[PDB]
């Protein structure tokens, strides 16, 4: 009976790992988050789906490269929260925690602000209880925005130029002028000693995959 | 009753810094390796070098 | 006069680490902050009503 | 001493601000409810001493089993 | 990370640093037996001795 | 460790002692275990 | 732990000995070369018998 | 001086008051032969 | 300051940091950056800081140093007993942060 | 507030008492609650497809992987899946085989029963290398 | 709650309970604060007679009950007012309902050190108990806890 | 009469000085961007916390609330919440963090 479920949603990983492997230019903002609701409405990923036949059950680790294969949040609409909102939400049914792993590159998927302040809000809905590892990770999201800005403006600034300007260079060296969670005092990011930032960078699909291939040929060997 | 929450508790929310005001000590944070002394018969002797 | 460099050595040392120690009761206090607006939040939600 | 107040004694190995300890003005004690487990009234509470015995085990350090794996297996607490 | 990160480690240093690429060989294969990590020795073989 | 498996498997724990110094055949055992009643205590140069 | 053909070199600590008695090589023939050749630990028991 | 005269390293009437003067911080029973566990701010930062 | 030392070489995270911000501003590629550091003696300068000063930072092959600075050759100057160590620093712990620098 | 001050005075029999006006409307939510557990549990039991990575513990790399289907409704499917490792492995099926749960945390668990056993496929969603199918 | 009070009155005509009432109410607004809950109570029968502006001993008396949030100046001012007036027999009040009796002793709050957040936002009937309360609201409560939790952010972060 | 002033002062009420908000905008500008966003909307994020580094800091309403948090609530609450509605002993406590801020060399 379930074991239909679980079929169905062996096909559904199977695709969605093939849009996910794809990664290209080809797979623009757009094509991305409409491919991504053509999933969910093909397999009946909603909130409203009964708890037997509910295909997000069988999607092991699928569910979160899924997760996280919304978050850039394209200019059409603000229908787009909504589509994660729908992913959490099943979560919150079937169980299963979200690791701060996810999040944290959920975190590093958001291009502008108000896309990151959507995510929290977006988690805060579905019933998330914040830990720290929320909160830092949100704010290292910032401050790499707000990195990302001024990085933007320098070299900006260096093209119409062709020789840097000693801002430039200081900002290189020291960073954000009065950051929050900085660089150069290590020890305040860290969450029971271990450091936090992951969320500080933007990573590609193989970073992701290069971490968790990684773990499995230790597996494999060790 | 009065204070009960849905947010868990201080445990789980991981807010103190610090930890042991020792750092890193063998019985309560770090693993411990080695012998029992319960007499204090190794903590206090004299170096003889 | 080694004996003065190296106590101020130590001195400087000394000093370094209590702005670090301040740096570090600052970030607690923020700590302590997020979850007190946790539970606050949560009593004024109730309040509203 | 036979005065009355004054018959905490003079206790050197108690950890207050005089070795007088009737002068102390901090726990003043309760002659009537106290020392089941420590004897006299006037002496200090098995978890305030800061002078211990031969044969007696002296103060638990606090934790607030995990980190014995290396050790014998049936070693309980 | 001492051997990436640092120029007075590297090069010409004052006591050497080892390296790892240079004592182990990766993946070794020797009469049957599959040896993920194993050191380097001059006479790699008990037949070569 | 990355690599000393080989020794791993022929390898040997170390020997439960607590408890079967606990559960040795004793010469004090009772069916129905009793604790101590309280011993007199000292109660200072008047009392005794 | 008699060891050390591991790390490169000959056992050292005249333990060689003990192993080569010839009470081991009645008790336990063969244990000499187990033990000094592949680096094998051996314990309390076997320090007894 | 307080090298080599035992006088005049009495502390609690003059070496307390010269080391409230200088500003060293200071003791009854101390490292420094005279009252002082350590050196002032400017002894520790001017080489005399 | 052998106290003030074990801080003053930067922490992996600043060069991480570092070395992402150099891609932004001068547009070199993340592929290939590689960002190291060089920490000089204290007090004065021994040959082989100078060696690995002209050798690596600027690349000099033998030939062009020796032309540009003939003097290097009857330059001898090396490490005091008492400066050896300034290059190896306490690796202290993270749990461990409050107690020492 | 406005539960405390919803209690009630009916007459039952011949009898005063005192009830709360909400009680009936609790005990449906409480008891749909119930229901809902009885669900989720009945479906944590329900036939798991997963794919089975093995690694045999010794100096000898080797690693089983099968298809294999946890059914933990109806002790005996922890001896199903160790007979079939065994069948793969190339031993007899009489092997005294400990299993244990390796963590993405890079720990170890032995797993003494199917009802923990159950909670071990919940509980890890795999950690996979996407390109590999 | 920041103030309650409970008042015996004597039991009019309608229109003169309600006039009183008023007057209460209005003397609490001018003196800039809030009225949580005015809950009625019927004509009780209490253990001791009450006598009233006439001097005559009463039997029975009105309850009322008062919740209020005021500074605690201005609430001399309506004390004075309140227990002034003709209607009011007894008024008895509690100050003591933003640190209760039960908190703050020795570590007995887990995960917060005195947090006052917790019963100012209550009021009154939970922090003491009246005596119908039954075990029946350990049901009601947790599908009053469980509920909210569920609903607040989302209700919060509509607008 | 200078005493009295300051009595006079504290009772009705005290204030933030909008000193803090300037500094605040000139150390932390994307935080003070991010709150200058979201005025009148309700916030689940506290992007204020470094305007309030000590639970002190925040005398403008009762129990250490800061402004900005009574966004998405109720008007009552804003009201019980409110100055007016401090004891004497929070109004003191709220005239020595103040002062307190004013001379302070650090936070």
């Amino acid at each position: 009976n379930a074991y239909a479920a679980m079929e169905l949603a062996a096909e559904a990983r199977r695709e969605i790992h093939e849009l996910w492997l794809s990664a290209e230019t080809a797979l623009e903002r757009e094509k991305r988050v409409q491919q991504v609701a053509a999933l969910i409405e093909k397999y009946k990923l909603d909130p409203s789906t009964p708890r037997e036949a509910d295909v997000s059950r069988g999607l092991g680790d699928a569910f979160d490269r899924l997760l996280l294969l919304c978050l850039p949040l394209g200019k059409t609409d603000a229908k787009g929260t909504d589509n994660l909102e729908r992913l959490m939400h099943l979560a919150g049914r079937n169980g299963r925690e979200l690791s701060v792993r996810t999040i944290q590159h959920l975190f590093a998927r958001t291009d502008s602000f108000a896309e990151a302040l959507a995510v929290f809000y977006t988690m805060r809905r579905c019933h998330v209880a914040m830990n720290m590892e929320a909160y830092y990770s949100m704010l290292y999201s910032l401050q790499r925005l707000e990195e990302e800005g001024w990085g933007q403006h320098f070299r900006n600034e260096y093209e119409e130029n062709g020789a840097p300007s000693e801002q430039a260079m200081d900002f290189i060296v020291k960073g954000i002028s009065n950051a929050l969670l900085p660089e150069n005092k290590p020890w305040l990011g860290r969450v029971m000693f271990q450091d936090r930032n992951v969320p500080d960078r933007r990573y590609d699909t193989r970073d992701f995959d290069e971490l968790d291939t990684a773990w499995t040929q230790r597996y494999k060997s060790g | 009753l009065m204070a009960h929450s849905d947010t868990k508790g201080i445990p789980y929310f991981k807010v103190d810094n610090r930890g042991h005001s020792n750092g890193r000590v063998p019985g309560v944070n770090a693993p411990f390796f080695g012998e029992f002394d319960q007499k204090m018969m190794q903590a206090m002797s004299r170096p003889l070098n | 006069e080694k004996k003065r460099i190296e106590a101020r050595q130590m001195m400087d040392g000394r000093q370094a680490l209590k702005k670090k120690h301040l740096d570090l009761l600052r970030e607690f206090h923020e700590r302590q902050f997020f979850f007190w607006y946790e539970r606050a939040s949560e009593r004024l939600q109730n309040m509203n009503l | 001493a036979n005065h009355p107040n004054r018959q905490s004694g003079i206790q050197f190995l108690t950890h207050y601000n005089t070795h007088q300890r009737f002068r102390v003005n901090k726990d003043y004690i309760d002659y009537m409810h106290w020392g089941k487990e420590q004897g006299q009234a006037r002496l200090p509470h098995r978890h305030q001493r800061v002078a211990f015995d031969f044969n007696d085990q002296l103060h638990p350090t606090r934790i607030g089993y995990a980190w014995f794996a290396s050790q014998d297996p049936t070693f309980g607490h | 990370e001492e051997r990436r990160h640092n120029i007075h480690h590297t090069h010409r240093p004052t006591r050497p640093l080892p390296d790892f690429e240079e004592v182990f060989e990766r993946d070794v294969e020797i009469d049957g037996h599959r040896f993920v990590l194993r050191p380097r020795w001059n006479p790699r073989t008990l037949q070569d001795v | 460790s990355i690599y000393a498996h080989a020794l791993s498997q022929f390898a040997v724990c170390r020997q439960p002692w607590n408890e079967y110094i606990g559960l040795l055949t004793k010469q004090d055992s009772t069916p129905y275990h009793t604790e101590p009643q309280e011993k007199p205590a000292y109660r200072g140069r008047k009392q005794g | 732990i008699f060891d050390g053909p591991n790390v490169g070199i000959t056992p050292y600590g005249g333990m060689t000995r003990l192993l080569a008695r010839p009470e081991t090589s009645l008790k336990y023939p063969g244990l000499a070369e187990f033990v000094v050749l592949t680096g094998a630990s051996l314990f309390a028991g076997d320090a007894l018998r | 001086d307080a090298s080599n005269n035992r006088f005049f390293r009495g502390y609690y009437y003059g070496q307390r008051e010269l080391h409230q003067l200088l500003g060293r911080p200071h003791s009854l029973e101390a490292t420094n032969a005279d009252g002082s566990n350590d050196l002032s701010t400017y002894e520790a930062n001017t080489s005399q | 300051n052998p106290w003030l030392r074990n801080r003053q070489l930067p922490h992996r995270r600043q060069m991480e940091g570092i070395a992402r911000r150099v891609c932004f501003v001068l547009g070199i590629p993340p592929s290939e950056v590689r960002i190291r550091n060089l920490l000089l003696p204290p007090t004065y300068l021994d040959k082989g800081s100078i060696v690995r000063l002209n050798d690596i930072v600027f690349r000099l092959s033998n030939e062009q140093s020796n032309l540009l600075i003939p003097w290097l050759t009857n330059y001898n100057k090396e490490l005091d007993p008492k400066d050896v160590d300034y290059t190896a620093l306490a690796k202290t712990t993270n749990e461990e942060e409050w107690l020492t620098l | 507030s406005e539960m405390f001050r919803a209690y009630v005075l009916e007459r039952r029999g011949a009898t005063d008492v005192v009830t709360h006006r909400d009680a009936e409307r609790a005990a449906a939510w409480s008891q749909q609650r119930q229901r809902e557990y009885d669900a989720y549990c009945s479906l944590k039991e329900a036939p798991h497809p997963r794919h089975v990575y093995a690694r045999l513990e010794g100096c000898e790399g080797k690693i089983v992987s099968f298809e294999f289907v946890f059914e933990i409704s109806c002790t005996t499917t922890i001896s199903r899946l160790k007979s079939r490792i065994l069948d793969a492995l190339g031993m007899p099926r009489d092997r005294n085989i400990d299993l244990g749960w390796y963590l993405p945390t890079l720990d170890t668990c032995p797993i003494h029963s199917d009802e923990e056993l159950m909670q071990v496929l919940h509980t890890d969603p795999g950690i996979e290398d996407p390109k590999e199918k | 709650v920041f103030y309650s009070f409970v008042l015996v009155m004597k039991p009019r005509q309608r229109r003169f309970t309600s006039q009183a009432l008023r007057e209460i109410g209005v003397a609490v607004y001018s003196n800039g604060g809030l009225i949580r809950s005015i809950t009625n109570e019927g004509i009780m029968r209490p253990y001791s007679r009450f006598r009233d502006a006439d001097n005559t001993p009463l039997t029975y008396a009105r309850y009322i009950i008062l919740q209020l949030d005021m500074g605690e100046e201005e609430m001399g001012k309506v004390d004075k007012i309140i227990r002034e007036h003709q209607d009011v027999l007894m008024a008895l009040k509690l100050n003591n309902l933003e640190r209760p009796v039960g908190i703050r002793s020795g570590n007995k709050e887990l995960q917060a050190a005195y947090f006052p957040l917790d019963t100012f936002t209550r009021l009154e009937e939970e922090i003491n108990w009246s005596p119908q309360t039954s075990a029946d609201i350990y049901t009601q409560l947790e599908m009053n806890w469980k509920e909210f939790s569920r609903t607040r952010w989302s209700s919060f972060l509509r607008n | 009469p200078v005493q009295k002033k300051r009595q006079e002062q504290m009772l009705y009420g005290v204030n933030i000085p909008e000193t803090r908000q300037m500094k605040f905008e000139e150390q932390h500008p994307l935080l003070a961007g991010a709150l200058r966003k979201l005025e009148g909307q309700p916030k689940g994020f506290p992007f204020w916390y470094r305007k309030y580094p000590t639970r002190r800091h925040a005398y403008e309403y009762r129990f250490s609330i800061p402004v900005e948090m009574l966004d998405g609530y109720n008007d009552d609450v804003k009201k019980a919440l409110s100055k007016g509605m401090m004891s004497i002993q929070e109004k003191q406590f709220a005239q020595e963090a103040m002062y307190m801020e004013r001379y302070a060399e650090h936070d």
